[PDB]
C-alpha cells in the first residue's frame, strides 16, 4: 500500500502464517512465533542466530500444527524423515 | 539409516518364549495396526512378527527431538506398571507419573506436578488415555506402546507388545531406551552381555 | 492433512478404497486359463460368473455363480489369465 | 438415486481405461462377429449376449474386439428386434403384474406399483418416439400385449 | 523390383528404404511370405537433442494392421541397416478445419477426423509395443502446456532409449511439449 | 442432477480453500473450466494445476497459494452491454483498483480490464479475490 510518490502510507504490514499465507490480525494471544535451533559443527546450541517460521490462531485449533511443521525443519534443511508428501 | 549387529543375534527365539510378546488377543483384532504371521484353527492373532523394530526401539532418533533425556518419561497407572515406566524415570531422564499421571500435570496453566513437552510416549493407550489428547490440542508429539487394541488417531507411530497379565508391559520400555541411548549417551559401540534382570525389572510386592 | 500428493498416493491406499476412486477408475475382477482334470481345456472364465461354464464341450461342471466371485470344482488349476 | 424410491444406489462397471486389445487374449475380431449372429437366431437378447460372451470365450464388451456395439451389428444383419430390448422386459412386466392384480382387487401396494411401472413405460417410449426407432404414433395400450408375445 | 513397395512417384533418402525392404524379402524367406504387398507414402527426417537421428515413416493407412504384424521384428532389421537412426510408424490422417459461419455442407466432421483424435493416434503409434497404461496434463504459470504420458511396466527395453528422441518427433509434428513415466 | 457443472466444482475450491487446504481434487473436468483457471492463474491466484484423463468427462487437481479470498459463480448467465459492467463492479468487488469480475464474449473467457483493451462484451460467469 502506497501513495503517488513512494510514501508507504499505512500503520504496518501484517505478519501471515508460515504452511497457511493467511493473516495475523492484531489480538490473537492464540499466537506463536518460533525461535527452534541451528548445530554449529560440534552438542552446542548456536546463540543469537535461529529459526524463523509463525503460527496463526487458526490451526492450534485443529491438531494441524504438529503435522504442519513436521512439513517444514525437514522441509527447510535440518531434519530427516518422520515426514511424507505421499501419504 | 541401515548400518550392523542394530539388526537378531545368538539370543533375540530363547528369552521372550518364557516371558509371550508375539501373541495377540482373544476374539479382538483392532481397522485403529500393522503392529496381528497368519492368525490358528483352535482358540485365538501366531500380534506381524518382524515389524516392531519398525516404528518399541521414529521411536528412537525422533528424540535423538534428549539434550536432556527428565522431561524422556514413562506413562502409566497399573499394578504389574508402577515397576517399569517410576523406573524408566530412574536409570535415565524422567518425574515418574504412574499410580498419578497428574491430569494436566497437558491442558491449562493451573495445577501441581507441571506439562510443556515435544515427544512424550505412553502400557495401555482398557490406564493411560491422555497422551492421545492432553496432543490432539496444540503442539506435543506422542508415542501408543499399538497392540491389537489402540485408537491410532494422533499417537502418530506404532509400539506393539502384549498385556493380558504377567510381565511384558513391566519389561518392554527397557527397549525403547537401552536402544535410544546407543544413539548419544554413556554405556559402550557383536556382544559383551549387559550387567539386569529381565526375570530388578516383574513385581515389588504382589 | 494440510496437504498431499493426490497425484500418485500410496499403492496401500488404493487396494482397499472403492473400485469407482483410485482418481482413475479400474476394475477388481479379472480372468482363468482351466484344466477339468480330464481334458487339457483351456477355457477363459471370468471371476464373477453370473452361469456355470461348460468345459469346451466333456460336459464339466466348473464354477457356480454367487454374490460376486465363482465357487469353482475341486479339479481346476485356475491359473489367472 | 433410482427415479421412483428413497434409494441412492451406486454400482456399474469400471470400463477399464485400455481402448485397444486385452493382448492376453489373442483370438480374432471376425471370430466373435459369427459368434453373436451363431447366437442371436437361437433366441437372444443383446443384454444377455455379452454376459454369455464374457463368462465363456475370449471376451472383454464386444467393444475393443470390434469397432461396434453389439446391437449396430444385429442391425447389417437384421436380427435388430422389432423392439428396443430393455423395453420388451418392462412391457412384459406390465402383463406380468396386471394379471396378478386380477385374481386380488384388494391389493394396493400392488396397484400404484403398476402405475409407477403403466409411465417406466411412457417415458422410455417417448424417447424410442423422438429418435426414429419407433414408427411415429406407436402410444402404449394397456390391453394388447398377450398376442404381441404369446 | 523398388521408384515401387515407394506409393507416390518420387527421391533420395525412400529408394534406399523401398532397397532395404526389397532386401529382407530377398534375404529372409521367414520375413516375403507377409511383407510382399505392404505399400508407403514418403519419409521425413527430424532431429533429436543428443546428436542422434529420426527415421520418419508415413503410412498409407490400412496396414497400420501388416505393419503392426511385423514391426516388432522389422525395425530391429532396420536400426542396424541404418545409422544412429530411429526406425518409427505413423498414419497420414485426413485433421480438417472446423467449419467457421459464412462457411461451408460439406457432409461431416467425423469426430475421429479432428485435430485432438488425430493427436491421440499419433500417440498409440509413437510408442506401440508398450501400449498406453494412465494421460496427465501440466498447466504451468506461463501458459505451460505439457503432456505426462502414462507407461506400461512391461516391454520398455521394446525400445526405451529412443525416448531423449520421441519427445522431439512429437514436436516439429505439432509444436508441443512431451515426457514419460515408468510407474513401481 | 449436476444441474450445473462450472458451479458444483468452484464452490468446493471456496470450501477447501477456507480451511487452509494447500489443495484441490474436483470431478467433472469441460472446455470452460481448463479455460477459467488459465485466467485466474495469469493474475498471482493459483498454481500449476496436473488435467487428468479417464476417456471421461474426467477429473482436475489444483495445487494451492493461500492467497484465495473468494470465487463464486454468478448464475442465470445474464446479458451484458459494454457500458454496464460499471454497475457490477461495485455490487461485487470490495474495491475498484481491484480483483477481477469475470466474463464470456467471442475472443474470450476473459476479464473486464482486458475487455477495455478489446472493447467487447457478451454474457459473466465467475469473479475473483
Amino acid at each position: 500500500m502506497e501513495n503517488d510518490k513512494g510514501q508507504l502510507v499505512e500503520l504496518y504490514v501484517p505478519r501471515k502464517c508460515s504452511a497457511t499465507n493467511r493473516i495475523i490480525k492484531a489480538d490473537d494471544h492464540a499466537s506463536v512465533q518460533i525461535n527452534v535451533a541451528k548445530v554449529d559443527e560440534e552438542g552446542r546450541a548456536i546463540p543469537g542466530e535461529y529459526v524463523t517460521y509463525a503460527l496463526s490462531g487458526y490451526v492450534r485449533s485443529r491438531g494441524e500444527s504438529d503435522d504442519s511443521l513436521n512439513r517444514l525443519a525437514q522441509n527447510d534443511g535440518l531434519l530427516k524423515n518422520v515426514w511424507s508428501y505421499s501419504r | 539409516s541401515l548400518p550392523a549387529t542394530f539388526d537378531l543375534t545368538p539370543e533375540d527365539a530363547q528369552l521372550l518364549l518364557a516371558a509371550n510378546t508375539h501373541l495377540g488377543a482373544r476374539n479382538v483384532q483392532v481397522h485403529q495396526e500393522p503392529y496381528v504371521f497368519n492368525a490358528r484353527p483352535d482358540g485365538v492373532h501366531v500380534i506381524n512378527v518382524g515389524k516392531t523394530w519398525e516404528k518399541l526401539v521414529l521411536a528412537a532418533r525422533i528424540i535423538a527431538a534428549i539434550p536432556n533425556p527428565e522431561d524422556v518419561v514413562a506413562i502409566s497407572s497399573r499394578t504389574f506398571g508402577q515397576r517399569a515406566v517410576l523406573k524408566f524415570a530412574a536409570h535415565t531422564g524422567a518425574t515418574p507419573i504412574a499410580g498419578r499421571f497428574t491430569p494436566g500435570s497437558f491442558t491449562n496453566y493451573i495445577t501441581r506436578s507441571f506439562k510443556e513437552p515435544r515427544l512424550v510416549i505412553v502400557t495401555d493407550p482398557r490406564s493411560d488415555a491422555q497422551a492421545i489428547k492432553e496432543a490432539s490440542y496444540v503442539n506435543i508429539p506422542v508415542i501408543a506402546l499399538t497392540d491389537l487394541d489402540s485408537p491410532s488417531e494422533f499417537v502418530d507411530v506404532a509400539i506393539p507388545c502384549n498385556n493380558r497379565g504377567k510381565h511384558s508391559i513391566g519389561l518392554i520400555w527397557y527397549l525403547l531406551a537401552r536402544e535410544v541411548l546407543r544413539l548419544r549417551g554413556a554405556l559402550v559401540d557383536r556382544t559383551q552381555p549387559w550387567s539386569i534382570m529381565p526375570d530388578l525389572y516383574f513385581y515389588r510386592d504382589p | 492433512v494440510l496437504v498431499q500428493d493426490l497425484l500418485h498416493p500410496t499403492a496401500a491406499s488404493e487396494a482397499r478404497k472403492h473400485k469407482l476412486k483410485t482418481l482413475v477408475q479400474g476394475p477388481r475382477s479379472y480372468f482363468l486359463d482351466v484344466k477339468c482334470p480330464g481334458c487339457l481345456n483351456i477355457t477363459t472364465v471370468f471371476s464373477h460368473a453370473q452361469t456355470a461354464v461348460t468345459c469346451e464341450s466333456c460336459s464339466t461342471i466348473l464354477c457356480t455363480p454367487t454374490g460376486g466371485k465363482a465357487k469353482l470344482s475341486e479339479g481346476t488349476s485356475f491359473r489367472r489369465k | 438415486g433410482r427415479m421412483h424410491s428413497a434409494g441412492k444406489g451406486i454400482s456399474s462397471s469400471a470400463i477399464p481405461y485400455s481402448r485397444n486389445a486385452p493382448a492376453w487374449f489373442k483370438l480374432s475380431s471376425e471370430s466373435v462377429i459369427e459368434q453373436i449372429v451363431k447366437y442371436a437366431r437361437k433366441g437372444l437378447t443383446p443384454s444377455q449376449i455379452g454376459v454369455l460372451l464374457r463368462d465363456a470365450h475370449g471376451v472383454t464388451q464386444a467393444r475393443v474386439i470390434t469397432g461396434n456395439k453389439i446391437m449396430r451389428i444385429l442391425k447389417s444383419n437384421g436380427l435388430a428386434p422389432e423392439i428396443p430390448e430393455d423395453l420388451y422386459y418392462l412391457i412384459k412386466k406390465a402383463v406380468s403384474v396386471r394379471k396378478h392384480l386380477e385374481r386380488n382387487r384388494k391389493d394396493k401396494d400392488a396397484k400404484f406399483r403398476l402405475i409407477l411401472i403403466e409411465s417406466r413405460i411412457h417415458r422410455l417410449a417417448r424417447y424410442y418416439r423422438t429418435v426414429a426407432v419407433l414408427p411415429p404414433n406407436w402410444k402404449y395400450e394397456s390391453a394388447t400385449a398377450s398376442a404381441l408375445v404369446n | 523390383p523398388q521408384a515401387k513397395i515407394l506409393s507416390q512417384a518420387p527421391t533420395e533418402l525412400e529408394l534406399q528404404v523401398a532397397q532395404a525392404f526389397v532386401e529382407l524379402e530377398n534375404s529372409s524367406p521367414e520375413l516375403k511370405a507377409e511383407l510382399r504387398p505392404l505399400q508407403f507414402k514418403s519419409i521425413r527426417e527430424i532431429d533429436v537433442a543428443g546428436g542422434k537421428k529420426a527415421l520418419a515413416i508415413f503410412v498409407p493407412v490400412p496396414s497400420l494392421a501388416g505393419f503392426h504384424k511385423v514391426q516388432t521384428k522389422l525395425t530391429r532389421e532396420l536400426e542396424k541397416k541404418f545409422q544412429d537412426r530411429h526406425v518409427i510408424f505413423l498414419a497420414e490422417r485426413r485433421i480438417l478445419p472446423k467449419p467457421s459461419r459464412t462457411s461451408r455442407q460439406v457432409q461431416k466432421r467425423p469426430r475421429s477426423r479432428t485435430l485432438t483424435a488425430v493427436h491421440d493416434k499419433i500417440l498409440e503409434d509413437l510408442v506401440f509395443p508398450t501400449e498406453i497404461v494412465g494421460k496427465r496434463v501440466r498447466y504451468l504459470v506461463g501458459g505451460n502446456k505439457i503432456q505426462k504420458v502414462l507407461l506400461d511396466s512391461k516391454d520398455v527395453q521394446q525400445i526405451d532409449y529412443k525416448l531423449e528422441s520421441f519427445q522431439a518427433v512429437y514436436n516439429k509434428l505439432t509444436g508441443k511439449q512431451i515426457v514419460f513415466e515408468i510407474p513401481s | 442432477t449436476r444441474s450445473s457443472v462450472l458451479a458444483d466444482a468452484l464452490n468446493a475450491i471456496n470450501n477447501a480453500e477456507k480451511t487452509g487446504k494447500r489443495q484441490v481434487l474436483i470431478r467433472p473436468s469441460s472446455k470452460v473450466i481448463i479455460k477459467f483457471l488459465q485466467v485466474m492463474q495469469k493474475h498471482g491466484y493459483i498454481g500449476e494445476f496436473e488435467y487428468i484423463d479417464d476417456h471421461r468427462s474426467g477429473k482436475i487437481v489444483v495445487q494451492l497459494n493461500g492467497r484465495l479470498n473468494k470465487c463464486g459463480v454468478i448464475s442465470p448467465r445474464f446479458n451484458v452491454k459494454i457500458g454496464d459492467i460499471e454497475k457490477w463492479t461495485a455490487n461485487l468487488l470490495p474495491a475498484r483498483q481491484f480483483g477481477y469480475v469475470i466474463l464470456t464474449t467471442s475472443a474470450g473467457i476473459m476479464d473486464h480490464e482486458e475487455a477495455r483493451r478489446k472493447h467487447v462484451s457478451g454474457k459473466i460467469l465467475g469473479f475473483v479475490y
